[PDB]
Formats: C-alpha cells, sequence, structure tokens
C-alpha cells in the first residue's frame, strides 16, 4: 500500500 | 489532545539562508522516515516498513518547494523577524543494562533545538569517533523546538570513558555531556 | 541571523479509526499563525500573520483539506500503519542488578531494567517473598530511545535479608505469559 502525505498549502505573492 | 495514537505525515521544515529542508513522517513520536532531498529517496528508519509500506519522495520535495515558498512570504510578513537560538540540552544514557564486555549502544538525547542545524559528535577518552554513529532526524516538541538523537555503539570497560559533544549556535562553546560506566 | 518555516500535521486516532482529529499547523520560526483544526471545521488565523492565508484558504482548500481526514489520516492508518506500526511487538529484556554493594541486613535498592520494547503499553512490579510492593517502588518515566523501542527502570528500596525471593515482574502485550526475573539475597 501507498503513504500519502498531508498537503501544504502555498500562500499568494 | 488526547488519542490512542497520533501519526504527522508530512512535518516539513524549511530555513533560511542555506536552504536547509526536512521533510519526515512519525507516528507516535517515532520516526517512520525522512525523504532525503538530494537523493530524492524515503530512509526509513525500520527499513523492513519499506517492505510493507512506500511513500514516493516527489510528494517529499514538493512539500518542502512550499515550505521555502512560504517561507520568504512568511519572513517579509514579520518584516524579517529571525529565529531566536535555543541553547540545546544534552542527556546520555544507555540502551541497555551496562554489562563488562557486553555491547551495547549509548544514547546521546538533544532537546530544545531551534534552529534545526547542530552538530552532535561523540568523543572517547577525549578523541572524536567516527564509527559506530548514527543519528535521527529532528523530531518535532509541542513549543515547536526539535530534539534529536544521536547512537554509539561501543562495549562497557574499565578504561573507556565517553562525551556527546554538541555544537550549536545557541551555544558560546561546544558542549560537553560526560559519560562513564560504572 | 535566520528564519525557518514550519508545517506540522497531526491525524489523532482514538480506538482505531472511529475518532479521527486533523490539526495542521503554520508555524514561521516559533509562532503559529494559521491552523486548521477538524473539530473547529476550518482553517483560523492564531495571529495577524495568518489573517491573509485563513480568508483565502477555506474559499479554495476547506474541502480538500477535511478530505485528508479520510485520504490520509485513514487510509494511512488502515493501509500502512495496520500491517508494520500497529503490527510492531518487541519483548522486553528483564535484568536486575544491586545499587550498592551487597551486605546483608543493610538498606539497599534493587533496580529492575526492563528494556528494548515496543509498544509502550507495559507494566513493572516488585514483589517480596510473594507479596506485591508498593510504597518503596520508584520509577523513571517511559524513555523512548529514538529506535522503536523504550526502556523504564523501577526500583525497589528494600534490606536483603536471608532466604528472601525479590521479583520483578513484567507484563506486556508481545508476551503471553508475564516475564519474572527474582533475586535472592
Ligand atoms: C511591518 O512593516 C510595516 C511597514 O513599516 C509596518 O506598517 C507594519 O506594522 C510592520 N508589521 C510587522 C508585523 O512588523
Ligand atoms: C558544525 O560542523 C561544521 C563542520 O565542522 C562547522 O562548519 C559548523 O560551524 C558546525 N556548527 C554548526 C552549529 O553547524
Ligand atoms: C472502542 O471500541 C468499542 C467497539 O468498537 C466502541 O463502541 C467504544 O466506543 C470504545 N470502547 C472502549 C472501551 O474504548
Amino acid at each position: 500500500s501507498t503513504d500519502y502525505g498531508i498537503l501544504q498549502i502555498n500562500s499568494r505573492w | 489532545i488526547e488519542a490512542d495514537h497520533v501519526g504527522s505525515y508530512g512535518i516539513t521544515v524549511y530555513q533560511s539562508p542555506g536552504d536547509i529542508g526536512q521533510y519526515t513522517f512519525e507516528f507516535d513520536g517515532d520516526e517512520l522516515f525522512y525523504v532525503d532531498l538530494d537523493k530524492k529517496e524515503t530512509v526509513w528508519m525500520l527499513p523492513e516498513f519499506a517492505q510493507l509500506r512506500r511513500f514516493e519522495p516527489q510528494g517529499g520535495l514538493q512539500n518542502i518547494a512550499t515550505g521555502k515558498h512560504n517561507l520568504e512570504i512568511l519572513t517579509k510578513r514579520s518584516n524579517s523577524t529571525p529565529a531566536t537560538n535555543e541553547a540545546p540540552q544534552a542527556t546520555v544514557f544507555p540502551k541497555s543494562p551496562v554489562l563488562l564486555g557486553q555491547p551495547n549502544t549509548l544514547i546521546c538525547f538533544v532537546d530544545n533545538i531551534f534552529p534545526p542545524v547542530i552538530n552532535i559528535t561523540w568523543l572517547r577518552n577525549s578523541k572524536s569517533v567516527t564509527d559506530g554513529v548514527y543519528e535521527t532526524s529532528f523530531f518535532v516538541n509541542r513549543d515547536y523546538s526539535f530534539h534529536k538523537l544521536s547512537y554509539l555503539t561501543f562495549i562497557p570497560s574499565d578504561d573507556d570513558i565517553y562525551d556527546c559533544k554538541v555544537e550549536h549556535w545557541g551555544l558560546e562553546e561546544p558542549v560537553l555531556k560526560h559519560w562513564e560506566p560504572e | 541571523g535566520s528564519f525557518v518555516h514550519q508545517f506540522q500535521p497531526f491525524c489523532y486516532f482514538t480506538n482505531g479509526t472511529q475518532r479521527i482529529r486533523l490539526v495542521i499547523r503554520y508555524i514561521y520560526n516559533r509562532e503559529e499563525y494559521v491552523r486548521f483544526d477538524s473539530d473547529v471545521g476550518e482553517y483560523r488565523a492564531v495571529t495577524e500573520l495568518g489573517r491573509p492565508d485563513a480568508e483565502y484558504w477555506n474559499k479554495q482548500y476547506l474541502e480538500r483539506t477535511r478530505a485528508e481526514l479520510d485520504t490520509v489520516c485513514r487510509h494511512n492508518y488502515e493501509k500502512t500503519e495496520t500491517p508494520t506500526s500497529l503490527r510492531r511487538l518487541e519483548q522486553p529484556s528483564v535484568v536486575i542488578s544491586l545499587s550498592r554493594t551487597e551486605a546483608l541486613n543493610h538498606h539497599n535498592t534493587l533496580v529492575c531494567s526492563v528494556t528494548d520494547f515496543y509498544p509502550a503499553k507495559i507494566k513493572v512490579r516488585w514483589f517480596r517473598n510473594g507479596q506485591e510492593e508498593t510504597v518503596g517502588v520508584s520509577s523513571t518515566q517511559l524513555i523512548r530511545n529514538g529506535d522503536w523501542t523504550f526502556q523504564v527502570l523501577v526500583m525497589l528500596e528494600m534490606t536483603p535479608r536471608r532466604g528472601e525471593v525479590y521479583t520483578c515482574h513484567v507484563e506486556h502485550p508481545s508476551l503471553t505469559s508475564p516475564i519474572t526475573v527474582e533475586w535472592r539475597a
């Protein structure tokens, strides 16, 4: 099985 | 926040200058793996686990790239407030009960690390050790500082005494934590 | 000097996947600026630095984040932690040693070293001639070696007399039957 990482969101410039 | 278990899937830390980044997975406080940003591989602490589960390193790289991105944006937002250097505190203790002649492992637990840049080395009879040394990644702490552990394989004897040398920006001089068997 | 950014996700599980809570912290150096807490349901600004983020993320990433409670937390627990972390069983080694050099009828301390075990749940008891010791037992905290094993030291304040049998009694999930070690004066 495959592990999934919690996504980090990119802030707006 | 209480619970039976806790998984941190994707702790992402980035630091500047130097372009220093770290991406790890922790389960119940232990290190599942870290992604080698340079070699671009998932490095599992317990190699057997890599046989039953897998993580695509790209996810690691990607999250780091974003960490970098949010660092600039946040540095600007604070009007370039630098990180305060903390004084790391080390503790040395044996893995197993000390027995003359029985192979063992000395553990150097360093807490309150910040920022996440440090050198943890071993001295045997005041001389630097190279072989038999291994180290973990930085683990997160509730206060957002980190902890790290270094390992030295050794055999307890009458003549050998040891030191865990910690060198950090928050320390005026490298600190030595002494340890000798009984 | 330098500047640090930390992104720390947390999947809190209770009774397996019966209750999963997802907390995501965004931190600058050591200040948490914006946090997503599934108990709350949306992103929130912890400090002023987080407003530019909370506002926007609740519009474009709210549902995607909430769904991670299933796509990441639950998925990992059931498909990857299950056959590894949750299946790991390491038996404790138990050995007794005396603190001070022996001399009958003189106070001393027995040290029961319970080491190299996983998971953390463990019970360590001291017995003196078949009776369980309580008040004179002291213990260290559970020590995390950092290599997926723990260790703990349980001491017993005692006075070695002839004929006495001191027993360190350890119960752990990796063991069908308790491990006991005796020490006789
Ligand atoms: C940053 O600098 C601006 C421009 O002078 C100032 O108005 C603002 O209050 C400062 N904010 C912080 C968080 O330092
Ligand atoms: C760590 O070791 C390297 C190489 O010896 C050195 O250049 C650096 O200044 C040391 N200290 C820290 C805090 O990294
Ligand atoms: C967890 O397990 C049971 C059955 O799944 C559940 O109904 C209950 O809330 C929990 N019980 C305990 C003792 O934790």
